[PDB]
RNA sequence: CAUCCGGUCGAUCCUGCCGGAGCGCGACGCUCUCCCCAAGGACGAAGCCAUGCAUGCCCGCUCACCCGGGACGCGGCGGACGGCUCAGGACAACGGUUGCACCCCCCGCGGCGGUCCCUGCUAGCCGGACACCGCUGGCAACCCGGCGCCAAGACGUGCGCGCACGGGCGCGCGCCCCGCGGGCGAGCAGCGUGACGCAGCGACGGCCCGCCCGGGCUUCCGGGGCAUCACCCGGUCGGCGCGGUCGCGGCGCGCCGAGGGCCCGACGCCUGGCGGAGAAUCAGGGUUCGACUCCGGAGAGCGGGCCUGCGAGACGGCCCGCAC
RNA sequence: CGCUGCUGCAGUUGAAACGCCCGUAGUUGGCCCCCCGCCGCCACGAGGAAACGGGAGCGCUCCAGGCAGGCCCGUUGGCCC
């Protein structure tokens, strides 16, 4: 409850009218376990976050390529920048040149994310202009583990 | 790009049709229908070029303009109507019956069959759809559209007479299976194994009769009899003749020539 | 000439993109048909627009009335439809009385007044049923589908929304 | 396309004008000869009221015709001048008993294909429902185990 | 598929580049006895065009004609395919790889096939309403007028079974999670339940479904030069509520924040920049070139804007601004 | 033409080590744990048009050609890219 938020948010998948009674057939959130062996997080099961873009508790369905990368930026609300380190082989000189590709990922409040951590992203129908990827798992690291160009 | 293309160039044409590069700017184009464009061969070529019955492309249209040729027991006359895999094609004027099969190199071959062989048709089961007002339905490799205990990939022996399910060849390890697509088309072997990977492109491992474990994609796999071919196999039994075994055959052919 | 083509948008790096093509028919956009609440009905003109592949869409431009449902008692009835109260995106749209899904509206209680006789059927809809107007939000895309059905507001959306508009 | 304005002006090279109510003193050219109307009605519904049969309404009248009779005027191609080929509009909107049979054939066919489908659904309904209970006959054994 | 020689001095040995030596592919000069095969107005002018041609095919109706010979118009299908050329376009196009649980798709192929009405019905199956064609006329031309009449497997209307039914609804699985299907790797489907609409097609049943053939986009990696371009962008970057679209999306709009990019070269600028399949030259590695055959793009003097259609933002369609 | 140098060029004096030093990116980092986890890496598949390059078979009278031909692999036109 607030006076500043302009529009009320709920889950289309849940029913607001249902919450008024019948404390038996009652469900807090319409969350479903993701496929590709993805465990639904417990914070997500017991989570009061509307998140229409949540992979676990929202309309978003994960289908397509699933990648793993580091956390570069997280200034955006409900969005993080995933730096994807990778190597490019040159044939004229048999050496590899290091490259970096930043990818935008929508993050659910169930994921608590800090910079220097490593996230496992997954493909989504484009959520925004730069976001076609959603986070399905977040792995933290102690403090800042330097960088070290890791193509995860 | 504007609208649908209605031409197929000769260089664009798939290699299996084996249409000569010169002598023709463009090959014939199949019609949208039971089989796909690279999954089917043209009916005109099967009579005009493969059998040499029609001297010109137009005079193949003349032959079926008056009904004279049938595919899957139905007149199916159109000249460029797609004629694809396990098709019962019969010329009643010639009094001959031919299943359209895949050769070991991979090209299509018309192989003569018995009237009992003409009695049934083999088609793979595509994924069951739940449409048409909740009536369960499933499609074939020939697009034809049920029995509840059936899954995708299994082959139904549609009669073409009953137009109904008959002997269903369930997809399980050890069934004698044909390969529809990939480099080793035409080869026949029991499926040694399957690795799904719970993602896509399930791996297929196939032990052949001679102990060579050939492989392909799981979609390109055709069942040919739950037990035994249950079809008229062209005399190669999918043995995969090698390039040298093919040179032997060619050199004896030249000796006979 | 309206288009949703991405060519006319700048890149993530704020960079101008070379225009490789003239606007194409597939990426076309059409004028927003603003469904307009008739208010007193003392006309529902719903247009029909040709789409891609010879399909059809119904464009509501002026209409009153429409199916509504009381989810708590699960009874569904047509309702007269009164003025739009709240638009959640604009305060002008409410006064203009344009109809779009998510716009909360008042409805006559006379069809759904049959539940005043019943008791303990919630309390909020009981007081709206007693009153001339019922708080309800639209659940249908009036412009694309051509109908403006809705659900009578029940429980938390109604609690937050009442606080948002009614008190002064 | 350029168009002249509907209100007439002296400028127009020509105009066109049609009698709405005819006056007296009939004109030598404008009012006197009714150009023979041709193109005789082909519609059966038109024929029913045109040939004194409107009262018959739905009826097997079959053949009533008024026709031009000056040979055919194309008998020079036949090369026989002395012939009188009928000059008639082919009847339109004609109803035949084959038309009635065609309606009955397709109505029987529509009913037949619909009926076969209805009975078949009940047969499949048994297969699925019995199969779920038949699966129960199997699930008995693990509980015994 | 690994090769040099001539040129700095009085001579010498070096470095160093000059010139030869072979090939390709265009001009250019001189000459060519044939036969075969064969590129051909791309090359800083996607400049401009006289002339003729490049998309018709059939009747669904035939009352003229005149024996089904059958024009003329309407009617159906095709005219978006095909041919042409690389102007534009430098995280784009194009290629491999993906996704549509974010979708559209005529023909054809294999199937389903209850269509409410109050009623109003002619449903042994209906209307009115026009071309054509007469009959008078304009205009220098182009182009059309009015009159009168009659057709269609044209069009408009119309019975038709409440598992009537297109749509869009409101409501219908869950107990930390993870393992059976009509299913899938995954809450996807298809309905039951309560409303609304009266959509189609129906005057010779198709409503509709799938397969498929293409699209529409999308994932990942590849994807010119320039620092005498070091800082950029401001719907730009996220979120939210709507619209809009075949559909996802700043795709448009309000609202709310403060992002998003960069010495692993961003942004800016330039390009006598189509891209790849490929081509030329060649030990190996490289280098060089991608007009044209195949594919994918993009355009039809230049900008826009459009209806028809199953599909074109079409130019051998239309409309307008700008040239000529 | 190893006169562009990854293979594979030179900088004392022929052209050329910044006058010197700290220094951030960048690049490079002694050994050392066998035994898995992600890397990269390497091999092996699968799937994704040909023409084209190669190449089997073949007397266009020879050839550049072409996928033809012959009393026939189920005649061929494989197979690789």
């Amino acid at each position: 409850e607030n006076q500043h938020e302009r529009a009320y948010h709920k889950q289309s998948q849940i029913f607001q009218g249902r919450f008024l009674r019948k404390d038996n057939a009652r469900c807090l959130r319409f969350y479903k376990s993701i496929g590709m062996g993805y465990h639904t997080p417990i914070t997500a099961i017991n989570g009061t976050y509307i998140d229409k873009k949540c992979p676990f508790t929202g309309n978003v369905s994960i289908r397509g390529r699933i990648l793993r990368g580091v956390v570069h930026s997280a200034k955006m609300q409900r969005s993080i920048i995933v730096r994807r380190d990778y190597l490019h082989f040159v044939q004229k000189y048999k050496r590899y040149e290091r490259r970096h590709k930043h990818v935008a990922a929508h993050l659910s409040p169930c994921f608590r994310v800090k910079e220097g951590d490593i996230v496992t992203i997954g493909e989504c129908r484009p959520l925004s202009k730069t976001i076609r990827f959603n986070v399905i798992k977040v792995e933290p690291v102690s403090e800042a583990a330097k960088k070290r160009f890791s193509p995860f | 790009a504007r609208g649908v293309r209605k031409h197929l160039k000769r260089l664009n044409a798939p290699k299996h049709w084996l249409l000569d590069k010169m002598g023709g700017i463009w090959a014939p184009r199949p019609t949208n229908g039971p089989h796909g464009l690279r999954e089917c061969i043209p009916l005109i070529l099967i009579l005009r070029n493969r059998l040499h019955y029609a001297n010109t492309y137009a005079e193949t249209s003349m032959i079926l303009q008056d009904k004279n040729v049938l595919i899957d027991g139905k007149p199916r006359t159109d000249p460029t109507f797609p004629v694809g895999f396990m098709d019962v094609f019969e010329i009643p004027k010639v009094h001959k019956t031919f299943r359209v099969l895949y050769d070991v190199k991979g090209r299509f071959t018309l192989v003569p069959i018995q009237s009992n062989e003409a009695g049934f048709k083999l088609c793979r089961v595509q994924k069951i759809f739940l449409g048409d007002k909740g009536m369960p339905y499933l499609s074939t490799h020939d697009a034809r559209t049920p029995h509840p205990d059936i899954k995708t990939n299994d082959t139904i022996k549609i009669n073409l007479k009953t137009g109904k399910i008959d002997e269903w060849y369930k997809f399980d390890i050890g069934k004698i299976v044909m390969v529809t697509g990939g480099r080793n088309c035409g080869r026949i072997g029991t499926i040694q194994a399957i690795d799904k990977h719970m993602g896509s492109y399930t791996m297929i491992r196939m032990k052949d009769t001679e102990g060579t474990e050939f492989l392909t994609r799981l979609c390109n796999v055709f069942v040919i009899g739950n037990d035994s071919p249950a079809v008229a196999i062209p005399t190669t039994k999918g043995i995969r003749p090698d390039i040298i075994k093919n040179r032997e055959l060619r050199l004896r052919s030249i000796a006979k020539r | 000439g309206i288009t949703h083509d991405k060519m006319y948008k700048r890149s993530k790096t704020g960079a101008v993109q070379g225009k490789w093509h003239k606007k194409r028919k597939y990426n076309l956009g059409r004028q927003p048909a603003n469904t307009k609440l008739i208010v007193k009905v003392t006309g529902q003109k719903i247009s029909t627009i040709r789409c891609r592949g010879g399909n059809i869409k119904r464009r509501a431009l002026r209409l009153s009335h429409g199916s509504f449902a009381w989810g708590s008692a699960d009874i569904s009835h047509k309702a007269r439809i009164l003025q739009v109260v709240y638009n959640s995106t604009s305060n002008e749209l409410v006064r203009t009385n344009t109809l779009v899904k998510g716009c909360v509206v008042q409805i006559d209680s006379a069809p759904f007044k049959s539940a005043l006789s019943n008791d303990t059927l919630d309390k909020e809809i009981l007081d709206q049923i007693r009153g001339d107007h019922i708080l309800a939000r639209i659940s249908s895309r009036p412009g694309q589908v051509g109908t403006a059905d809705g659900y009578i507001l029940e429980g938390p959306e109604l609690l937050f929304y009442q606080k948002k508009l009614a008190p002064k | 396309k350029s168009i002249r304005g509907c209100i007439v002006g002296p400028d127009l090279h020509a105009l066109s004008v049609v009698l709405v109510d005819a006056g007296d003193k009939t004109l030598p050219g404008l009012t006197d000869v009714v150009v023979p109307k041709r193109l005789v009605p082909k519609r059966a519904s038109k024929i029913r009221r045109l040939f004194g049969l409107p009262t018959t309404k739905v009826d097997p009248k079959d053949q009533m015709l008024v026709c031009e009779l000056i040979k055919e005027l194309g008998h020079e191609v036949t090369l026989k001048n002395g012939e009188k080929k009928l000059k008639y509009p082919k009847v339109q909107r004609v109803v035949t008993d084959e038309k009635y049979a065609r309606k009955q054939r397709v109505i029987a066919e529509k009913k037949e294909i619909m009926r076969k489908s209805l009975q078949q659904l009940e047969e499949y309904k048994a297969l699925l429902s019995r199969m779920g209970k038949q699966h129960n006959i199997r699930i008995y054994k693990p509980a015994k185990r």
